[PDB]
């Protein structure tokens, strides 16, 4: 699912600016 | 009376912007960064609690953050809006820069959103209306925000939003070119190395609305470069629980084409405020915070002369 894909991305935590 | 409010707000802004307030005071840890930390402090004379940002002047210079730091404090001391943090005091000493601001105890929208999963559409709309008004305010001052995301939105004791950071904000009338922001929240024109304007904040609003209502952003991947590819393709898929009104609003915000993006058309912000998804939104009551919230929780002297 899209939810499982989100968890798999490793980008579920606080995101830094580039 | 929005035109009259915004003309008086611009008068109030420019006066403070042109003659910034300096040295308005004298000297638990809530967080840390590469050039400083944020502490919960108590003002001795009143017993009032505030958040104090302590910035190491040497570390600011080393990390090439002089202009961003001077600019952020300059904006903070000049703005006045219900969803923008109130800067109480600012001062410097031999070693550090200090910004004493309102303490926002609720923490980031980010934590509440990951905990709850996703927000219901009325809940997402309550926050989205506050961002609409804030960008309308900022954009009227020629201020581009450029770092909208749940991580940068504090929730106060009344359940309303508070914006504290302006690290990437820039006061510019036309185009700007800096590659800055967070990968998920980048408009396609920032990724494509072209000149861009305030419409990037309206793209970011689209990303924010989608993330609050879905629980995940419209474009994600394991690496930023793979996220940029999805953004520039603009292929957005919506969860089946998204209402017809939401999908339509998001199609218009997450518009690759600038001549079609909501907020960047002749009617401006009014294309967003008058959208069907916002029909039940009382814009004046949001501003007044009368709507009941759905959720209630000497070193480097030359470089910092203006601070
Ligand atoms: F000093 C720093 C330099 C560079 C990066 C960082 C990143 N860390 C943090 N930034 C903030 C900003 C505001 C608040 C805040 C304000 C008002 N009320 C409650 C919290 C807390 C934190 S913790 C800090």
């Amino acid at each position: 699912t899209t939810y499982a894909d989100f968890i798999a991305s490793g980008r579920t935590g606080r995101r830094n600016a580039i | 009376s929005v035109k009259e409010f915004l003309a008086k707000a611009k008068e109030d802004f420019l006066k403070k912007w042109e003659n910034p307030a300096q040295n308005t005071a004298h000297l638990k840890t809530l967080g840390t960064g590469s050039f400083g930390r944020v502490m919960l402090v108590k003002h001795m004379e009143t017993g009032n609690h505030y958040a104090m940002k302590i910035l190491d002047k040497q570390k600011v210079v080393k990390l090439k953050q002089i202009e961003h730091t001077l600019n952020e404090k300059r904006i903070l001391q000049a703005v006045n809006f219900p969803f923008l943090v109130k800067l109480e005091f600012s001062f410097k000493d031999n070693s550090n820069l200090y910004m004493v601001m309102e303490y926002v105890p609720g923490g980031e929208m980010f934590s509440h959103l990951r905990r709850i999963g996703r927000f219901s559409e009325p809940h997402a709309r309550f926050y989205a209306a506050q961002i609409v008004l804030t960008f309308e305010y900022l954009h009227s001052l020629d201020l581009i925000y450029r770092d909208l995301k749940p991580e940068n939105l504090l929730i106060d004791q009344q359940g309303y939003i508070q914006v504290t950071d302006f690290g990437f904000a820039k006061r510019v009338k036309g185009r700007t070119w800096t590659l800055c922001g967070t990968p998920e929240y980048l408009a396609p024109e920032i990724i494509l190395s072209k000149g861009y304007n305030k419409a990037v904040d309206w793209w970011a609003l689209g990303v924010l609305i989608y993330e609050m209502a879905a629980g995940y952003p419209p474009f994600f991947a394991d690496q930023p470069i793979q996220i940029y590819e999805k953004i520039v393709s603009g292929k957005v898929r919506f969860p089946s629980h998204f209402s017809s009104d939401l999908k339509d609003l998001l199609r218009n915000l997450l518009q690759v084409d600038l001549t079609k993006r909501f907020g960047n058309l002749k009617n401006g912000v009014n294309d967003i405020k008058n959208h069907k998804w916002f029909a039940t939104t009382d814009w004046i009551a949001i501003y007044q915070r009368k709507v009941e919230a759905p959720f209630i929780p000497e070193k480097c002297g030359k470089e910092f002369s203006e601070f």
